[PDB]
Formats: structure tokens, sequence, C-alpha cells
């Protein structure tokens, strides 16, 4: 009865710690890329930087908005936050080390992504000015296009292995990582995850909003974005790179707790996010949506067809 | 107002008076490079394509054997 709230707290709080240190490590590693050090004064190694920024944003004198000042403005950031976390519900960190074995996990993740789209659009429109509304529409369209691409990719990885709950998928990978044969599929899925949260090369919506509001509201919004980032990284490494499985299967690796492997893979993908951020200019909006509807949809569909074909001719399909 | 200021020591005439020590050493320091040069030595076309296709086929065979075991 009381164990469940304990598990939920133990899932929520460490995620917030990790996402604060995520934005910290983001600044640090982009700095190191650009031939400079990051924040290195406050902490012993800059470790006390996110805590200091949080305390500053707390003591900062707030400013309540003047646009539907209740039940529509002080709710939508909480909506996107709740959506990101409830997505974080069903993710396997080890054998049985999950919160809920929802036997249709993949559909669940896809639905939650769409609901995040709802979160961002209502948070955009809840404001007063209209340019924020146009930006919200742009972000919604981008997010939903790359969601349909993500959907087709999920269908591929699902064809490769019968069931849907993620533990079964990671066993299927326990034979051999699906990232190996479907490497282009992994690349496409990663680009779609990049476009899904607007991070590295696709930023013109946010860039324009910065080119043309509550402190805690903006903090909650950025928190939701980066949490969704960690989630996308996590499911990418949970269904295309192995998910707590040692490499080369030698009984010296089997001393590592398994959970460590999942953390190593997700930290590698986070580092790849931050790395591909600081190497490339940004697309426009036209070219962005054009690539979404011309380059990734047909490729993903063709890949579904091809993998189904290759796995239906030989008795290789469980 | 220049003779001894510039150099007093031992010259007989105003010529060959000073020692300057201003510019470069004899030789121009080097011939330097200015043209771009970016070598292209990565596996060009067929290497990478065969790598992709072969690893895909072999990964599918491995997926087959693994699903056999799991069944
Ligand atoms: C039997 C099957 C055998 C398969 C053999 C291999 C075939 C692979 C074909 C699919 C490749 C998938 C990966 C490339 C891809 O999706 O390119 C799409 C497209 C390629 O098309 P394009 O849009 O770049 O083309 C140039 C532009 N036009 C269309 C005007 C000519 O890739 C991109 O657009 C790149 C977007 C930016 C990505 C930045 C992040 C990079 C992250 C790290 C990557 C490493």
């Amino acid at each position: 009865y009381i164990a469940v709230p304990a598990e939920i707290l133990g899932i929520i709080l460490p995620l917030l710690l990790g996402v604060a240190f995520l934005v910290l490590a983001e600044r640090k590693v982009m700095a190191f890329v650009q031939r400079r050090k990051g924040p290195d004064v406050v902490g012993s190694f800059g470790l006390l930087q996110p805590l200091a920024d949080g305390l500053k944003l707390i003591l900062k004198e707030p400013i309540s908005p003047s646009s539907a000042n209740f039940s529509l403005f002080r709710m939508a950031p909480v909506a996107t936050f709740m959506l990101s976390l409830v997505a974080w519900a069903v993710v396997p960190f080890d054998y049985g080390m999950v919160l809920s074995d929802s036997n249709i996990g993949l559909l669940y993740l896809f639905a939650i992504s769409s609901l995040g789209v709802y979160g961002i659009i209502t948070a955009g429109w809840s404001s007063n000015s209209k340019y924020a509304f146009l930006g919200a529409l742009r972000s919604a369209a981008q997010m939903v296009s790359y969601e349909v691409s993500i959907g087709l990719i999920l269908i591929t990885v699902l064809i490769c292995v019968g069931s849907c709950n993620l533990s079964e998928i990671v066993m299927a990978q326990k034979q051999i990582w699906f990232g190996i044969p479907l490497f282009p599929v992994l690349v496409m899925f990663f680009i779609s995850c990049l476009a899904e949260t607007n991070r590295a090369p696709f930023d013109l919506p946010e860039a324009e909003a910065e080119s043309v509001y509550s402190s805690m509201g903006s903090a909650l919004f950025f928190l939701g974005e980066y949490a969704n980032m960690i989630l996308m990284s996590g499911l990418c490494t949970s269904l295309s790179l192995g998910g707590w499985l040692p490499i080369l299967d030698l009984p010296i690796f089997k001393r590592i707790p398994g959970s460590i492997w999942f953390s190593i893979k997700v930290i590698l993908f986070l580092f790849l996010y931050i790395w591909v951020r600081a190497a490339f200019p940004r697309y426009r909006y036209d070219q962005l949506m054009g690539l979404g509807w011309k380059v990734f949809l047909p490729l993903s569909l063709a890949w579904v067809v091809a993998v189904s074909g290759v796995s239906v001719t030989f008795p290789w399909l469980p | 107002t220049e003779a001894y200021i510039r150099n007093k020591p031992g010259m007989v005439s105003v010529k060959d008076m000073p020692v300057l020590q201003d510019g470069p050493p004899p030789g121009g320091f080097a011939p330097v490079r200015f043209a771009r040069r970016i070598p292209n030595k990565g596996p060009s076309a067929v290497a990478i394509f065969l790598a992709a296709f072969g690893t895909f086929s072999w990964g599918m065979y491995q997926v087959g054997q693994g699903n056999k075991i799991r069944r």
C-alpha cells in the first residue's frame, strides 16, 4: 500500500537531480568542445553550479502573468511536466527493476509524446501576445511530423521482436543489439528524437521566439524539455542498444551490476546530443518541415517494408 | 643634434655611424603555407556501402538465431 508512493518518490527526485546536473554537464562539455572550460568557480569542479542557479531562481522576485491568471496559465507547465514524468514511469533499468510492466509499453510512450504536444500548444496559446501563438503552432507541427516518423521506426523495432513490453525487447537484444543490423534505422530514430525536442539543428521556433514568462514557469518548462530529452535518450538506448546487457558476453563483465550498463549507454547518448548540438548550424523552418515530410517518412516506411521482407522469407521471425 | 646621440663611439664620418637592429634575420624565416589542404582518405563509396549491407544481413541472421533460442 505504502511501497508504491515510496517507489514513485524514488523515481521522481533522482530524475530532477539528474536533469539539473544534465544542464550543468551540457554547458561543461560544450565548453570543452569550444576550447574553454565551463562553470568551474562555485563548486569544487562546478558541481555546486546548478544548486546555486536554483537558489537564485527561487529567491528571485516573482512576477505573476496577466493572461488567464488561473486554471489555464498556472496549469500547462505542470501539464507538460506531469506528461514527461508519467512517461518516465515504464522504463526498465534492470531485470524486473521497473515501476509498472505495462504490457503495451510502446503505444504508451507514443501516446505520451502526443500528449506532450498538447502541453506545448496550450502553454503557447495561454499567453497574451500572438507571436508566441505562431511559434507554438510551428513547434506543434514540427513535433507531430517527427512523431509520425518515430512511430514508423518503433514499428520496425517491434517487427523484429514479437511482444511490446520493454523487458522482452531488451532480451531480444540480449541475443544481438538491434543497433548493429539496423544502424541507419538508429540514425534516423536519433535524428527524429533530435527534432522531437527541438534540440540540436532544429531550433528556429525557439530561436525566433528569442528574436521576436514567470520565472518558475520558465524553469518548469525548461525542466520538462530536458526531462523529455533524457527520456528520449533512455528509450533509444532501451530499444536500439541493448538495455542493461554487457558486451561480448564474457564472465568478467557479469560483475558489473547491469544497471550500470544502462546508465553508461544513456550518458553516452546524452553526450552525443550535446556534441551534435555544438557542431552544426540550424535549419530554417521551411527546410525543417520539408525534411520531415520528404526525407524521413519515406525512408522509415521503406525500412519497415525491407525489414519485414527480410524477416518473413526465412524462418527467423518469432 | 644627432652625432653622439645616435652613436658617439668611434666613427670618422657621419656615415656608418649607427647600429639599428630593427627587422628580420637573413632568410625570410621560411617559406610559409597559405593554400588550403584537406586530405580525403576515408573509405569512399563501395567500402562503406558493402559494410552497411553486409552488417545488415549478418545482423538479421543473428536475430534469427536468437529468436530461435528464445522460442
